[PDB]
């Protein structure tokens, strides 16, 4: 007994991703997990990990990174990568957090507050000075937050920035 | 079985069974208006005889909605 | 339907060595 | 012509139907 | 008679003059004027034949703000025949205004929204348009027009981009002209009308003519438990 | 946004291709099939994680076709955008209608009614260019576009964007 | 085609609702109740409970106790005895105090009546047509 249904457009700033991206996912394994939204400097080591791991495998049996990555894509990766490209050409431009550790402190570190998965990401992936450009580049922040904890967290987020 | 067996290619929509899916097959867009849906479509082969079955159904009123899994 | 499976993954260059189950339960 | 040759309900042109055939992984890897 | 009745006559009145032609304030008023009345005299009092009273009564019972009834009547000279008879049942009227005030103002609103939103796309062969989301996928390579993915040709820019201003100014007219309807709906959701009936609106009939061949009586058939639709109010 | 998401396709593979290694290719025909797609339910599919660990189902012989279908269940890394998302990119194709920002591999594309109407259209100057007495946007240039809409197809998705909001535009 | 290849597995046959007829219509595959109404009521419908009651029942004496008589949602309008007469539904009523009265049930009626029981010509009208036009 299913047919049409009225159904909330996905859209960002009420935070309705849709019916896949929902909070909770069921894994492969049939295990409830929490949706995983990677800002860009995480996505970014993820990616890397993934194909280095990829050409260990197949060998076994800033400007300086945009070039090691290309050759690594194309010695690790087969044809019609033309988008993964682009994506890991995108992400070390516009990544604000290069090493690892400074990754994992950013992940400590807005994990304190508890927000949506989706809105610690975007506070991660954004270069906000001020509240206001986080509360209004991100509308789900509105009275989720509060300005004192806000400004801190800025703040601190662009203590831990490098290069 | 397979002799039995041994023709028409018809696109239905995920949430309702007709097949209604207007498939602009050469800019790999399809759509079922009434569904506002793109991206829930299969492909079933039927005969042709078939498909005038279902299609002279649906005019007669009746909704032969031809799903793909079973309830 | 094995006998056609087989005939008829062969006619489409498949290697010989019939490497395939019957899904009744699952037999080779 | 080929080398194999309101209520619910289950002429589709649809089909040994009986038995489902699939392949074995576990003995490909040992016939060769 | 009663404050209550004057208001809804004064509402009835405004909106057929307005909203209405000339000849339904004919008919409608002459209606209001006298009770319950036979279509043969309506004739009489206005001068209009059938032809022309028939589209009158059509519309005006489309938008409920007339009702019939029809009922057999035994004269003794001559056999029984049907007469029709054309009153207003007030609750309904006042229903019907008031939807279709609230859906003439939300038809305005909505277009106001829709024109302020951005334009689509249009094709001037086939002339099937094409939204800002839908034209951005029939970019070409060279990325300098939009083709229609039919006819492929170049993509012309629709109108609307001027009338930002036009339709606030047409809410603004109609919210001005319409206030009376308003005003006289306010002062009718404070009080409770009654529902007006065929032997009800009998009762403050002023005859039309001297030997009208329309017997203007209620007389209901005895121990009848047959119902028609819309044929009692509570 | 990117995201991990668990995915499962159903591959075919031919009647060539049943030997001993018929995993490996089916490995790789989830690498040549997935990686670098579009999907309309899922967005972009960038990276296929854990590659040792994919598991696969007992393929299933198609009757007429000969070919085994194998349901492979993987984790990939996905790009699904949405609506009302601020993202950053850089411009890579301009004309009157509109200037085109690369976000990943997304092309946002900024209609010239959403832009601010201080900017304004020049082709003269080479390359072409929206001119506004604070800044200038051209091809290369870095913009913050807001996600307007989306419209995602089976097999693709199209976006448009939008610098009318403040705090959005020329980075 | 890209949409995957399937095999029919179920078909459910049902109605089209007038919502549906409107937005379905628009290698190509093509574009596009005498039983009931004696077991509901003509002028509510509830179930009278059916075809020989022909009283809506207001008022139904209680289970528990006898001679104590419980409300119950009606209207307490005598049913008629509905007949099937060419392609339109007459409904005949006995008064209660000698002919029957008879009416055409028009489908207007039926259908308003369809639609309150508790998932699967316009030129005429427009002006003047008298009743026996119409
Ligand atoms: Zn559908
Ligand atoms: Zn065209
Ligand atoms: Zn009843």
């Amino acid at each position: 007994r299913r047919l049409k249904k009225v159904e909330e457009e996905e859209n960002a700033a009420t935070l309705q991703l849709g019916q896949e991206f929902q909070l909770k996912q069921i894994n492969h394994q049939g295990e409830e997990e929490e949706l995983i939204a990677l800002n860009l400097s995480e996505a970014r080591l993820v990616i890397k990990e993934a194909l280095v791991e990829r050409r260990r495998a197949f060998k076994r049996s800033r400007e300086k990174e945009l070039e090691s990555i290309d050759v690594l894509l194309e010695q690790t990766t087969g044809g019609n990568n033309k988008d993964l490209k682009n994506t890991m050409q995108y992400l070390t431009n516009f990544s604000r957090f290069r090493d690892q550790e400074t990754v994992g402190a950013v992940i400590q570190l807005l994990k304190s507050t508890g927000l949506h998965p989706f809105e610690v990401a975007q506070l991660g992936s954004l270069a906000c000075d001020t509240a206001d450009e986080a509360k209004t580049l991100i509308p789900s922040l509105n009275n989720k937050i509060s300005d004192d904890e806000l400004e801190r967290i800025l703040k601190e987020l662009s203590n831990l920035e490098t290069l | 079985a397979s002799f039995l067996k041994e023709a028409f290619r018809v696109h239905i929509c995920g949430i309702c069974g007709l097949m209604t899916v207007i498939a602009k097959l050469n800019h790999n867009q399809f759509e079922c208006k009434g569904c506002d849906n793109k991206i829930d479509i299969y492909q079933i082969h039927i005969p042709y005889a078939a498909k005038l079955l279902f299609q002279e159904l649906m005019a007669m009123n009746i909704t032969p909605r031809l799903y793909t899994d079973r309830s | 339907r094995i006998l056609g499976t087989r005939a008829l993954q062969i006619s489409m260059n498949a290697p010989v060595f019939i490497p395939l189950v019957i899904r009744r339960e699952d037999w080779s | 012509q080929s080398e194999e040759t309101a209520e619910l309900d289950d002429i589709l042109g649809q089909m040994t139907g009986a038995f489902d055939v699939m392949i074995d992984e576990e003995s490909l890897v040992k016939y060769m | 008679d009663r404050p209550i009745d004057d208001i809804v006559k004064n509402l009835l009145k405004f909106v057929v003059r307005g909203f209405y032609g000339g000849s339904f304030v004919l008919v409608l008023d002459a209606i209001l004027f006298h009770s319950v009345l036979a279509e043969d005299d309506l004739k009489q009092l206005l001068s209009i034949n059938k032809t022309e009273l028939g589209p009158l009564i059509a519309r005006l019972r489309s938008d409920r703000l007339i009702s019939i009834h029809k009922q057999r009547e035994y004269p003794p000279n001559s056999k029984s025949v049907e007469r029709v008879y054309y009153y207003v049942k007030y609750p309904h009227a006042i229903d019907a205004i008031k939807w279709k005030v609230h859906q003439v103002v939300q038809r305005l609103k909505d277009d106001l929204d829709k024109n302020s939103e951005p334009n689509g796309y249009m094709c001037p062969i086939c002339l099937t348009k094409y939204t800002q989301l839908e034209a951005v996928q029939l970019l070409n390579f060279d990325r300098t027009e939009f083709l229609c993915s039919l006819c492929d040709e170049p993509l012309v820019e629709d109108d609307s981009g001027k009338k930002n201003k036009e339709k606030q100014d047409k809410l603004n007219r109609l919210m001005d002209q319409i206030q009376p309807i308003i005003d006289s709906l306010k002062k009718i959701d404070d009080s409770r009308i009654e529902e007006n009936t065929f032997e009800i609106a009998l009762a403050r009939l002023i005859p039309p003519q001297n030997q009208s061949h329309a017997a203007y009586t209620y007389n209901p058939k005895k121990g009848s438990t047959m119902f028609r639709p819309g044929d009692s109010a509570p | 946004m990117f995201f991990i998401k668990d995915l499962s396709l159903n591959i075919t593979l031919h009647p060539s291709f049943f030997g001993p290694r018929m995993k490996q290719y089916l490995k790789t025909k989830l690498l040549e099939e997935v990686e670098g797609s579009c999907t309309g339910k899922f967005g972009y599919i960038l990276c296929v994680l854990d590659y040792d660990n994919i598991d696969i189902q007992r393929g299933r012989i198609l009757p007429t076709d000969g070919s085994a279908e194998f349901n492979v269940k993987y984790r990939a890394v996905v790009f699904k955008p949405f609506k009302g998302e601020v993202v950053d990119g850089t411009v890579v194709s301009c004309s009157q209608h509109g200037f085109e920002v690369q976000v990943g591999p997304m092309k946002v594309f900024v209609t010239k009614h959403l832009m601010p109407q201080d900017l304004t259209f020049n082709a003269g100057s080479n390359p072409p260019s929206y001119q506004s007495s604070e800044d200038v946007i051209t091809i290369k240039s870095r913009i913050r576009v807001k996600i307007e809409g989306c419209i995602s197809q089976v097999s693709s998705i199209h976006a448009i964007g939008s610098i009318k909001e403040d705090y959005l535009g020329a980075i | 085609s890209s949409a995957p290849l399937r095999t029919v597995k179920e078909v459910q046959f049902g109605l089209f609702s007038p919502e549906e007829v409107r937005a379905i219509s628009v290698e190509c595959p093509g574009h596009f109740i005498k039983k009931v109404c004696e077991c509901v009521c003509m002028h509510c419908g509830k179930l009278l409970l059916c075809k020989t009651k022909m009283v809506c029942e207001t008022d139904v004496p209680s289970e528990d106790d006898p001679t104590q008589l419980v409300s119950r949602g009606g209207c307490g309008n005598t049913q008629p005895t509905i007949r099937k007469d060419g392609l339109k539904l007459v409904g005949s009523w006995k008064k209660d105090r000698d002919e029957p009265e008879l009416r055409v049930l028009s489908t207007e009626e039926i259908l308003n009546i369809f639609k309150h029981i508790s998932v699967f010509l316009e030129t005429l009208e427009h002006n003047g047509a008298p009743h026996h036009a119409i």
